[PDB]
Parts: C-alpha cells; structure tokens; sequence
C-alpha cells in the first residue's frame, strides 16, 4: 500500500492527517471526534494500512460498541460451552496475543460509535493499561478472573488504538476526564470548501459555477450552526456524505438532483434542529434552492 | 404596598443560580414566567437529550447478559428453570435529576393560579416522558444532587425546580397547588439581594477581585479564648481590588420603599466589621450601603470615623440594562 | 398498484429511493396503511407474491439485541448461542444473492433503536454492505468469524408519529434512512373511488373529505403540540364494509364514537368541550 | 533502594512524600485523590519499594477497580470447573496468605480507580478488618464462604493498603464515610511550581523563560478552574502529565510543540470543561498560544 | 471479667452503658446507632465479655454484614460438591447450638454494617423466632431447607443479639422495617465533652489548656453539622477516634500532631460535607489551625 | 341471561357488533360491577353453547411473564424441558375447531407488561393478521418446523378497572389493539330492579336506593381530577344475600353499607371522615 491511493478520494486536507498519524504514534491513543458523514468510518480502514505502510487487514480489528456490551465480552468473562461453563478470553485480548506474536507490526483496534457504550466499565483494567507510557510487562496487571497474580495482562507496545466518537449527542460523550487523557482528542470538520471535494464532483460531469455556489452555500450554514453552540455545537454541523453517495450510477449533480436530496433528508433534519423556528427552517431551505 | 415588577427579578434569581425572551410572555405573575422557561427548558434539552446513566441491573432472566453472579444463581437453583442471575447495565433516563423534572410538571400543573397555555403545554410534555417515574419531591432529594454530575443546563434549570417546590403552598383544594407570594418577604428577598450581587460581581467586575470574607474580632478574653458567646461575623461581600478595598452591607428593607425615618441599623454592623478588618496593603479602606428603591436612585458619600462610606440606591423597576448600568456605574465612583 | 389510497408520484419515489438508498423510515399516524403499503410495496420489488423472503416485526421497548441478531439462550440441555431473526434471515438472504430480501420493523419508535441494530448500525448503510465491512459480533466466539450485510438485503421502517419521546434523538440513524412522510390521502381519489365502487352517496364521500380536513389542518396548526404526524388516518373506513354494509350516515356516526372520541381525548386533553365540538361537528 | 533513588525523576515535593509514610505507618491503608497526570500511578509502584527498602515485586500487588470487581473476585467466590463449581480463594485472600508467610517484610496492595467500584460490595467483611488496630488473629472472624468448621481471615499486620481515586469523576466519589475512616485522603496538587519539574524541563533543552512563563500561565488557570465549584472545582485542574512526556527523541520544547499540545489534547478538554461561551474556550487556548 | 479493665479507658459515660446493659438483659436486640469513629466496635466486643463475665471467644460472635450476605450462609444453605449439592449449617445455627448446650451462660452475636444487607433477606423466617417474647422451644419452626418438618430451629433465649449501624449515610434515613420493630436503637455521642477522653490525653503529656481549647470547637463544629438536617443530620458528626490513635509511640499531642489529622482526614471531608460552599471549608480549616 | 344481567341491552348488543369485528377488546369499569360474571355470560352468549371448555380465563399480576402465560423451561427431575403455556395450549385446542368461537379472559391485565409476557405475539394478536399467513417462530422453538399463528376464531376480552386513583394513563400498546369500554353500575337499569322486586323488594325501598346511590355516583364523579366517573360504585355487593334466602330489608342494606360501602367511602376521600359520615349517614336513613 501508499498514501497516495488513499489522499485520492479523500476530502480531508493531508494537514490533518499529517497531524493524525504524527500523534497517534506517539499516543497509541486516539480519538475522532465529528458530525456523522464526515468519513469517520471512511478514513479509519485507510489509515490503517497507512500506519502499518502495508495493506494487511489480519491485523486490523474493526468493531462498533453499543449497551450490550461489557468487559466480559471485551476482554474476559464466564460464558457456556454447553453444559459446562469455560473462560473466554475476549476479542481485544485475543488481539493483544496477536500483535505479541510479531512485535515489529503494527496491530490496529478500530471502535466505532465508541462513545455508545459505557467505556468506564469496558476498559477498567485497560484504563490504565493502555497509556503509552505504561505499556509492557514491567506493568503487567493480573486481571478479575485471572487464576492468580501470576496471571498479567500487559499492552504490547506495537499495539495502536482508534476512538470513533460523533459529535451529535452530547448525552453521550466522554465525561470522564482520566479517560479522556489516555486519548487524544483530533477534530474533523466537513470540510465542504475543499478541492478535493470539489475535483471530485466535476470528475463526475458538474458545473463549477454549481459548485462554488453549493460550497459557499453549507459553509454559511454550517457556520450559522457553530453559532449557537449553546443550542447546537459546532459538532453537529451537516457532513459532506449526503452530497457524496448517489451518483454512482453516472447521475449528473444538477440543481434538481440536490434539490430532491435536501426534501428527502436535510429537510426533517433541519425542522429537528428548529423545532421552535418555522421561519428559520423556510429562510434556509428556500435560501439553498435560490 | 408596591414590590419590583416581577419579571426582572427573575434576572436576579438567575445571577443567584450562577446560571432567554421574557418580552413575549403576558403573565405578569412570577409562575407563568418560571414554568414557561422550565416548560421551554426541558425542550431545550430534549433537543440536544437528556441525560443516560448507564444504572446497573441485577436481575433474574431466562440467559446470559453482562456477568453472571454465580453464587445468587446456585443459591436459588435458578439454572434447574433454565435461569441466571445476572448483571448488567441498562441505559435509562430514570435517574434522579430526570425524575424531579417530571413529578415538579405535576406540581406545575397542579398549581391553581396559573396560565392556561403553559398548563397545557406542560401536560403534553408530562406525557412525553412515559417511562420515568413519579416522585414526592423534598430537599432530601435535591441535597443528594448536589454533585451536579449533569451539565451546567441542567444545574440552572434543576434550582428553578427548588424555589418551586419550597414555594408551593396547598390552595382551595386538597390535591392543588398554590404559588407562595414571594415577593412580601423581605428575609429570602435579602437573601436573593445578597446572593445576586455576589455572583454578578464576580461577571461583571473582572477588574477587581470579589471575595467573601470572615472577620476576626480584635477583642482577648481571659474567659475564654473561644468567644462563641460573641456574634459570628462573616461579611456580606468583600470586592478587593489593587487600589482599594471595598465591603458592602446590603439588606432588603420595606420602609425604605417609602419615599421620612430611615431604616440604616445594618450600619451598626458595617463599623465593625471595618475596625476588626486589618489590611496588609494599607491602601485605603472604603464602604458601601446599597438598598432596593422603587422610584428613583440616590447617592451619598460620607467621612465618618476616618471611614469613606457610601449610601446608596437602585431604582428597580426601570428597566433591566439600565440597572445593569446603573450598577458598574456605582462601583466605579466608589471602587477608586 | 389499484387499490392503494396514496398518491402514485410518492410510492414511484421510493422505488427509486428504496433501490438506491436501500433504508427508509415510512412515518405517519395510524391508520394509514403503513404495514398494506410495505407489504403490497415488498411484492413489487421482487416482482412476485413471495411472503417467506418478507418479514415483519414490531418492536417494543423490552425488544433487544438478545432478540434480534444474537444472544445466549437455553436449550434443553442448557445455554448456547441463539442467533436472533435479522442474523437468521441475512444468512437465508445470503444463500441466494439474486433475490431481494426484505425485513420489516413496525413500532419502531419504541425500542432504542442505537441498542437493538447496535453492530449493524454501522453496518446497514449500502456502500458498507459486504465482506470488507464484515466485523466480529459482540458475542462473536471468535475475531475471524464476522457478519456481513449482504448486498440484496432492503430494510423497511414504519413509524408512529403521534408518540414523540423525548428521551434519545438520533441524527445519525437519520443519516442512514430516508425519512418519508404519507398522509392519509383523503382527498385522493383512490379512496374517493374506493368507496363510490361501493355504492356510497357520491355528496357523502364529498362531505367526508370536507369534514375530516377541517379537523385534520385544526390538528397542523399547532405544529410544537401537535402536526401532520398527528392527524388521523383513513384506514378505519376501509375495514367493516367488504361485509356488505354500503356506507351511511349512520356507519359514520359509529366510527366517531368507536375510534375516533378517544384520540381526540388523547389528542385535546383536558378539553371536552374541543372534542365535544369537533365530534359533534362531524355528525351534524 | 532509598529515598534519594525515587525522588530523582518525581516532580513532588519531599514534604508529602515524608507525610506519605508517616500516616501510612500508623495508619496501614491510605488514599491519594487527584486529577490524572500527577504521577499517581506513577509514584505508586516505587513507594512501594521504599517501604520493604528493596526493589521487589513479589511482596507488591498491583490491580485497578472497574465497577465490576466483586468480592467473589476479590476474596471468596465460586467458579466452575470441568462439569461443577468449585470455590476459588480470591486475590486478596491469596495475597494475605503470603504476606503472613514472613512478617517481617511488609507487603503492599495496590489498588488504582477505586473509587469505582463500590468498595462496600467487593470488601465485605474486610472493611472493619483492615484497619490498623483490628489485625492479627484476636480479630480472626470467618469468611462468608469458608467451609463449616471454622477457618478464619485475619489481616496481617505488615500489610498496607493505597487506594487511587481520582478528583475529576464527581459521581465516582467516596460516600462511604464509613470506609472513608480506614483511609487517609492525601491531596496532591499539580506540581507546576516546584523546581523539581522545571529542571526537569531545563536539563531537557529548555529556555528559563519559556518553563517560566509555562508554569505562569497554567497556575493562572487552575486558579480560574478552582474558582469555581458549581461545575468544575479545584479537583479538576489540569495535571503535569501531559507536558512530561513525547520529548524522549530530543524535540525541544517550543511554541510549536506547545502549540501541538494545546489544539489537540488540552482545547478539546476546555471546549468539553465549559460547553457555555467559545470566548472563554478562544480566550484560554490563545493565551497560551500567545 | 472486671468493668474496671472495661470501663476505665472508655469515653463513654457510666449512665448509658449501664442503661445498654440493662435493655439488653430485657430484650436482647439491640442497635448501637453512631458516625464511624465512636468505639461502637470498640464497645460490643468489651460488652459480651461484661455479660459473660469472662473472656471468652466461644460465647461471643462477631460478624460484619454487606450485600454478599446471605440467608443460605448465615442460617442454611445448600453449598456444591464436585458437581452436587450438600446442605451446611449456618453460622447462626451453629452458633445457637451452642448455646443451646449452656442454657445459662450469655451468648453474644454481634453484627456490624447491618444497614448494608436486607436483613430480611438474610435472616428471613427467623425474624419471628429472633424477637425477644417469642423465643424458646415453644415456638420452634421447621426451616425453609429443613428435609423434614421434624427437624426444627428455635432461637434460645440466652443469646443476645447486638448490631453496629452507621448513620452516615443519605440511604439510611429511611431505615429498614424490619429492624425497627425488633431492635432497640441506642445513640452513641461523639464523647468529646468528656473527662476520660480528655483524662486519657492528659495522661498522654498534654497541656490542658490545648486539651480544652480542642474540645469546644469540635464541641462547636459537631453542633453546626447537626444543626443541618437536609444533607448532613445529627447522626453524621464527627467521631472520637481520630485522635485516639497515633499516640502509641508516646509522641506528644500538639497542633503539629493535630495539624496532621485535620489535613489528613478531616480537611477533605469537609470538602464532601461543605461541597456546596467551599468557603465554608476555609472558614472552618482556618478556625482549626488557630 | 340478558333479563340476568343489569346493564343496558344496547351495551350488550353494542359489545357483540364490536368484539365480533374487532376481536380483541378490554371492559373498564368500578370494581363490584361483576365485570367477571359480565363477561362470563357474555362469552356463553357469543358461542351460543354455554361451553365451559372453550372458555379460559387468567388473571395477570406484575410478575406474569412470558413463561407463565406462553412457553417456558420448567424442571423436570433432571434436566429441564420446554413447558408449553397456557395460550399456546390453548389455541392449539381452538385450532382444531376453526368454526368454534374460543375466548380468553385476562383480568388485572393493566398491572402487567402485555410486551413482555406476550413478545413476539402481541402483533398476532391484532385482528388483521391472523392465521398461517402471519405464522412466526417462537423465542425458545429452536427449530423451524413449527410456528405459533392466532387462529381467527379467537377472541380476547380483558378485564381493567377504574378502581384506583394511583394508576396514570394506559399503555400506549393497549390503546392501539383495543377498544376501550366504559361499563356504568346499572342502578337506573330496571332489570336490577325487576331483580329486587322479584325478591319482593319495596317499590319505595327500591325507587329510594337507586335514587340513593345515583346521589352519591354524580357526587364521586363531580370530583374533577381525583374521583372520576370510573371510580363510581357498581351493584355487585347487592346480589349477594337476597336470593341466598333472606328478603330484602333497610336492616339488610344497613350491614351493606358498613361493609363494603363504607371503607370503599373512606379509601376514596382519605381526607375527610365527617365527609364520609354525612354520606355514610345519609345512605342509612
Ligand atoms: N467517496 C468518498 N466518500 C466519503 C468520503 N468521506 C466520507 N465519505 C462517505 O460518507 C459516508 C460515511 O462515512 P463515515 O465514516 O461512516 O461517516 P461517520 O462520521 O463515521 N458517520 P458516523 O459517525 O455517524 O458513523 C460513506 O458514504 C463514506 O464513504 C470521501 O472522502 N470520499
Ligand atoms: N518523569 C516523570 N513523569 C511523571 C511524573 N509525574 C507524572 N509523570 C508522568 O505522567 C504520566 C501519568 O502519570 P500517572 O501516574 O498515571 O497519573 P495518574 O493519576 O495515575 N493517572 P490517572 O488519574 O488517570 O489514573 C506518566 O508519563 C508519568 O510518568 C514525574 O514526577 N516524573
Ligand atoms: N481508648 C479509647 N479508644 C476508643 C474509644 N472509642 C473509640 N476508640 C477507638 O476508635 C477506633 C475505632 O473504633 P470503632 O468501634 O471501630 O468505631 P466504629 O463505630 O466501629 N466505626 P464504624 O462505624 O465505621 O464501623 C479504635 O482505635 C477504638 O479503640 C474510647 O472510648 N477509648
Ligand atoms: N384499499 C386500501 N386499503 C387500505 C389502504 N390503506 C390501508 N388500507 C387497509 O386498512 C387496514 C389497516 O391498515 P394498517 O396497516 O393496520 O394501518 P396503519 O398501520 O396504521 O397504517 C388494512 O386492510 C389495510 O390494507 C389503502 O390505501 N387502500
Ligand atoms: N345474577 C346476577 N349477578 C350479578 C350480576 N352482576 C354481578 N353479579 C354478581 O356479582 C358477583 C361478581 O362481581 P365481581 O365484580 O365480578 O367481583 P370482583 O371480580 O371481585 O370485582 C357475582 O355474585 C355475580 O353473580 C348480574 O347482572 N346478575
Ligand atoms: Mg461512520
Ligand atoms: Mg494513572
Ligand atoms: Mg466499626
């Protein structure tokens, strides 16, 4: 693999990314942090194969937390194997033996939607753990069930994490302080006024005066929400996804086609995000069509 | 009888809470102003969500979530009927800080004197919030919250809910409520006036620095060395700044809404707590007198026993900016 | 395609919508035909009378992740790993990719919905549908062994608007589906023609449709209370007339006080006097 | 090993290090509350090194409290075998058998987050027993699962405890004023003033005026943070962790380095600290950066 | 077993443990109800022995009870084999029978951190037993685990049944039903309004004068904390017992001995009892030190 | 049966044209209103064979469950097997006899969670999809081969209660899949009073009680939010012990008004005793 088979579609400017990857080597520890269809998801898979340099996904772990899960699914817990109960050694713990294996390779763990579930409980052990500076046997840590101290669980060093947290709800967030300091914490924005989401839209056949007027367009609402950050944060603000998928079929971005798009979807969206202002939904709706 | 229009003191309560349109509402009494923002304020946050506490659950059910405790399930044979006793932590929104909010809207409704759009608005959002239960609200309930885990939001708008619920009072019918009136008592109206100011001088005057301050009586006693038997001092507020130091005496008085004799013993305890007050810096030493006035504002300086003292007042029911100018416009003549 | 009371232009949208975007929400009130419309809509979409490929649920708040994809459960003998319906019935879709397969959720407002997809979340948006995006599942023995959405797999929800929680909003599950709306379609005519081909008073279908939308925009008026969500659907007057019964004033003044009095005590509570004058305005 | 060893790289006063010891030997259980990244753990595993005055492990037990722990885990539950249960002695219980084994050198458990876990449900019985007066065989009592004749649990007297509860979790606090009468609440502040760490800086490439102005900044915040205490009390304010390390491959530290620190990790924290004006969060972040 | 030894060193004064001694003889059911740190613990354990007259660790009991305490361990139960399950006598039943043997001499069972634990869920059906009318043979029972209803449990009148509650906790002022009508609370003051508290310092080469100044602040604070009644009651007050230990070197009292337990201890829970007013905290912590 | 019955004939007719067409319906009413017998005859009447067997009734309670109403794992004496419940077993028997009109009885059925006791079934059980065709596997039916369908015959009445002051407003589940019917106590009804005076009952002292009790069931339903109409008393406490083989009598009514009526006065009010003496005093004479 190289990075430039990834920077090609990607809308994000290589100044974050440079930011991103220079962090996450040092930090092990990471968290991105944005609206929903922003490419959260998107970059994750690439970035993967950018840190190991090598398109290997074995040694890539991918998974979305919710409620129903807990450190016994996670790491270890008591579960049946039939009429008998046996110890099962969780996902991440079995991923951490892998990477132990070949300590030269770079292990990556994705969590997407991490901030769903009740971190404090999953991690617990690894709250520790995980930190750059704690990594290796020298603070190996016998774990709840482990059969005695003998038993320790250390994170190999190679090992890189990635928290995938969007910015929509601030019911769920990451309040807890310690938790957010093993993590470092990188902003995405939409990025809207960018070439490559540009270059993008005219390779697939689209007016440039189209363009410039659709860019400048979000970008004064987007910013119009950044304002009311007591109401709405600036995390909330529209990604560029909605406008992304959908012309796979060869479908030129005419002003009908975005025309039908904001009915369909941006419209309830944002008589949700003005549920006292009818008005305010009307200037803006009417304002993208004229 | 006359008391401040009701709708500013609302502006007090708020800088009292540490922490919006009051234009539009017609209800002249304070209730229709205080439900509108709570009835508002929930929507507010619903917006945005309420608060999930990840609430742990212990429970008896036919498989296997989160952990299973091993010694409740053999203790009770739970797996002959093919069950366990197992732990696990449902998201729910049934916490303390939700289930004020929900039993203070039966109050709210309940309330005999009260606007009808805002009773039934209220009753819809009543409703709205189907799984959270009712309670019997008391101080107890609102003591425990005071970790204040939940947002600055929920702070400001859960305080609305305790001058509610001490400030309701039975009415005409045994399940009603009834709104206290307020506004007659001068002592919790002193202790709004005292609390307001001290908050908004901390907004307001970032310049000087505000600090509530003992005091230290400079007597000795061979009887004893405790002095409890002398009155405890504590200053209303202090407002340090480089150049000089300033206290204020405030208290809500009804004879000096009168435009006569004046109400000034709070002046007895300011003397002392100049004289038991030693400042290290030694740049100057100044007091204020500051009182509620409902027609007009008054200004007075004084040079007593070697004191700077100021009397003044406020002419509350003006209007809410000009007060507030009228007030950083006071400090600055006296903070000098 | 005939006897559908809603307008053709709206289901020929979500034909295109639904083959493209492959999630919607279809919400409305009740008694609009949300469950008729997916079910005849379903059996358009394979183009045969197929029910064993379509599947409805109806969730509730008890619903979990337990049921629907995975969980521990007993046995006989005693617990193993019971794979819920959607991972029962991708994998029964999966064996035969040509043909689309089609899961239906009613009342799903109710359930948290973040907690039931949970995995699938992510997963249920169409360019993220396939082996690449295969993941291990929570309870997933192993990491190797992953679930996939596959490719042909459409998903259907139908949701109540009258019952607004103001509990948890998810704008990101938005980004996944496409919300459409349907009214009740009164003054469509395939209603109207529904009821003329059987033998109603060509004035008492007319007077109907006056009756109801002046009770139906009453109910849009106060959008924050109420909305077009709330206002009643039609389907209470295609049931109990195939008996024979041709329509009359009085089969009218029987919905009124069978179905309708207590919405309206639901809707304008606390106000007797509101439901009182709109139900006496219907049966003058 | 001796004092002069540890307090080499700790950038804590020897005035709590000394207190340290002098409660925890009268007292034998102990408690260090504060915010993350003021070396919590990181004094933890050599205080225990100092007592025993050798650098042993096998006398220390290291473990972190998760919500989950229970008393089952900790001294007494049961766990399957093959076909059937079997009762399992839990660490703590295994931990004290070996401290009573020799008396002589004393024995230490660590305990980081323990503020989780609610400590009446995993201690039990232990919680009258481990303090300091109440050891030894005359407090001999018998455990909830021990076996019909009688065999009791004692606490060693060599033993010591230390308890890591950190200040920023307000939920996550000890209520249990009962518990919180065995222990000895040892605040530690966030070392920015001392000398100890600005050597530390200095000896690393550093500009006298650059530390200095560092540290002159940073105590003008937590003085902002500790004037509040609606939301965000004195326990919040910010630790020294995040300036100590990513300076071991020689990057000098400089504005530009500063600068990475502050967008990443620190503006995410204040943005999430606040949450009621930019300004304050646009005010902070540019005084730092200016 | 002489009071002098008992009652010598003790705070508390004569009158109320003569008036402990005289219900407990009357009804065998009794609740010491005081904050952690007044020898409530320290008391029950000298008591038995008063009873008695003897030490004598047969006739005595002692256990702590937490939400792992159950009816199956305390009373009957049934405890797995291998793979099957055998029956085990309680501690109670085993206890009882006992004193079943010497009708006469006085058996004590003593039951700390009752609050924590559902007594009904614990002890259960022998609630009726327990009370002290209906005791004896006469009203014997046939247990919930009893394979026969020839086999019977009666509680013998001789043993007497002691519990240590804390009532410094927000759960326990709605205190348990069950606990009410069958036992007899007692209050425990803080006993520092004493001579021996103070004869005991005095004793311990302490000026009189510090002694006495001490005393009425922790007199005065103690009156301000009960004065409360929505956060903190009468029952939360401060204990004795903080100054009791440390001395055992023989190190004199002084404020620098004092100054160690008001940092230490005192200094932070204040700042859980006084959170709402942090000032409060300085106004007290600064009268202290004077 | 209907001369037996003391409610309104176009209530009972009005009842069959919905049940009949609906088929899943819900009585709430006063408690002594013989809302059980109620149903009873009525469940004879719409079969027209005064069948026992064809009738099944249960009674819900907070703990009732999906293993108590449906299917379950009960123990064996080793092991464990699926234990089929009463619903299951019970259509199944209706199965076999599609003409066959079968009947479920669910009494306190406000206080448990239709959802989690009926589950996967509570959409079964609405009218529009029964049969085959809506055929779903069960939770713990491991295999395919069986699936559990509503037949078409069936038809479900339940049995609430306007009783207590302490419930809020129904579950929204309930609403939806029933029609919600308000039972009066029937004293106006002269079929309860050809029901006293078949005993020999006064005219006047059976013209007085009705008026009697009607002054008392506007009085319980004039409160506006605590006492509602639902809340008046029913006549059930008036059958039993007239045609036992005693006469009617004002000394007969006297006990009746200490026993039932009289602490029913108090747990309504709670508030006032002279308000329920003058009542109480005012029933007796
Ligand atoms: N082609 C292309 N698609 C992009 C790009 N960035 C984002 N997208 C698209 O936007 C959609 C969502 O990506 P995703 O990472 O899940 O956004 P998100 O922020 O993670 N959303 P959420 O947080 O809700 O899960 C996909 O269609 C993804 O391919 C891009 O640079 N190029
Ligand atoms: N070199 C050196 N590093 C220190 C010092 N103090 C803290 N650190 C560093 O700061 C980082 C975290 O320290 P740590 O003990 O985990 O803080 P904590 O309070 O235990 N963390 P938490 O509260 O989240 O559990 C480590 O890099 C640690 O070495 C110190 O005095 N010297
Ligand atoms: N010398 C002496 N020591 C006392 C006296 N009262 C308490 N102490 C000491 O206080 C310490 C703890 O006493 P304890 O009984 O455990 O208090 P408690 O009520 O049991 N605590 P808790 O309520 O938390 O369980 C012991 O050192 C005990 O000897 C006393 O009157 N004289
Ligand atoms: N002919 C015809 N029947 C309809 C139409 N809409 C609903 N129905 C019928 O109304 C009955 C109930 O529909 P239902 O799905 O339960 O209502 P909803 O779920 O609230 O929308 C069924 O017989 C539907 O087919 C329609 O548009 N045309
Ligand atoms: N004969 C006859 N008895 C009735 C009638 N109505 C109620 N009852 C009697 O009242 C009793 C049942 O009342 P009910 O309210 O169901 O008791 P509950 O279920 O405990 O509330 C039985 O004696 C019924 O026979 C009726 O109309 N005719
Ligand atoms: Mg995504
Ligand atoms: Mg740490
Ligand atoms: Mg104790």
């Amino acid at each position: 693999y190289c990075l430039e088979d990834a920077l090609n579609d990607l809308f994000i400017p290589e100044t974050t990314i440079e930011t991103i990857l220079k962090r996450l080597t040092i930090k092990k520890n990471i968290i991105l942090q944005g609206p929903p269809g922003v490419g959260k998801t998107f970059v994750a898979r690439r970035l993967a194969y950018l840190l190991t340099g090598e398109k290997a996904p074995q040694r890539v772990n991918m998974v979305q937390f919710h409620q129903s899960y807990s450190y016994e699914d996670f790491i270890q817990g008591y579960r049946p194997n039939g009429v008998g109960f046996r110890r099962k050694d969780g996902i991440f713990y079995n991923f951490c033996q892998q990477a132990k294996e070949q300590p030269e390779k770079k292990y990556i763990f994705i969590i997407d939607e991490i901030n769903r579930a009740n971190l404090s409980k999953v991690f617990g052990e690894v709250m520790m753990l995980m930190e750059h500076d704690k990594r290796g046997e020298n603070w190996s840590v016998p774990l709840t069930y482990s059969e005695n101290d003998e038993e320790r669980f250390y994170v190999p060093e190679n090992v890189y994490i990635i928290g995938l947290m969007n910015t929509a709800d601030r019911s769920l967030a990451v309040v807890d302080y310690a938790l957010r300091r093993r993590f470092s914490f990188i902003d995405i924005e939409p990025g809207f006024d960018t070439p490559q989401f540009r270059n993008f839209l005219l390779n697939k056949k689209a007016e440039p005066s189209f363009v410039e007027s659709l860019c400048q367009k979000m970008n004064e609402l987007n910013q119009e929400i950044s304002k009311e950050a007591t109401i709405l944060g600036k995390g909330f603000r529209i990604g560029h996804s909605y406008f992304c998928c959908g012309l796979e079929d060869g479908t030129s971005p005419d002003t009908q086609w975005l025309n039908e798009i904001v009915m369909t979807d941006i419209a309830p969206l944002l008589e949700e995000y003005f549920f006292d202002d009818p008005y305010k939904q009307q200037k803006w709706t009417n304002k993208l069509l004229g | 009888q006359p008391v401040i229009p009701v709708r500013n003191i609302y502006y007090m309560l708020t800088y009292a809470w540490g922490y919006a349109n009051l234009e539009a509402i017609p209800g002249n009494n304070l209730l229709d102003i205080l439900g509108y923002v709570l009835n508002k304020g929930v929507l507010q946050l619903s917006r945005r969500g309420l608060e999930l506490d990840y609430n742990p659950n212990t429970e008896i059910i036919p498989g296997i979530k989160g952990r299973i405790e091993f010694a409740k399930t053999i203790r009770g044979f739970h797996l002959n009927h093919g069950k366990t006793v197992s732990t696990f932590d449902m998201l729910n929104e049934d916490t303390l800080a939700n289930r004020i909010i929900k039993s203070t809207l039966a109050i709210l409704i309940k309330h005999e004197k009260l606007n009808s759009t805002i009773r039934d608005e209220a009753r819809s959002l009543y409703r709205k919030l189907p799984g959270i239960s009712t309670l019997h609200l008391t101080p107890q309930h609102f003591s425990y919250l005071n970790g204040g885990k939940n947002t600055r939001y929920y702070k400001f708008v859960i305080s609305v809910c305790k001058f509610i619920v001490n400030n309701s009072i039975p009415g005409q019918n045994k399940g009603h409520y009834r709104f206290y009136d307020f506004e007659r008592n001068e002592k919790e109206m002193s202790l709004l006036y005292q609390k307001f100011l001290y908050e908004f001088c901390r907004r307001e005057l970032t310049s000087a620095n505000t600090t509530r301050s003992y005091l230290k009586w400079d007597a000795s006693s061979i009887s004893d060395q405790s002095l409890n038997l002398l009155p405890r001092m504590e200053t209303d507020i202090t407002i340090r700044s480089s150049e000089k130091i300033l206290i204020v005496d405030a208290k809500y008085y009804k004879s000096i809404f009168s435009r006569e004799k004046f109400h000034s013993q709070n002046l007895y305890q300011l003397m002392n707590y100049l004289w038991s007050l030693k400042p290290e810096n030694g740049e100057n030493i100044g007091g204020l007198l500051i009182y509620p006035h409902v027609d007009t504002a008054v200004k007075h300086r004084y040079k007593i026993n070697g004191f700077d003292i100021g009397l003044c007042t406020v002419n509350l029911g003006q209007e809410w900016p000009c007060i507030h100018q009228e007030l950083l416009d006071i400090f600055d003549e006296y903070l000098k």
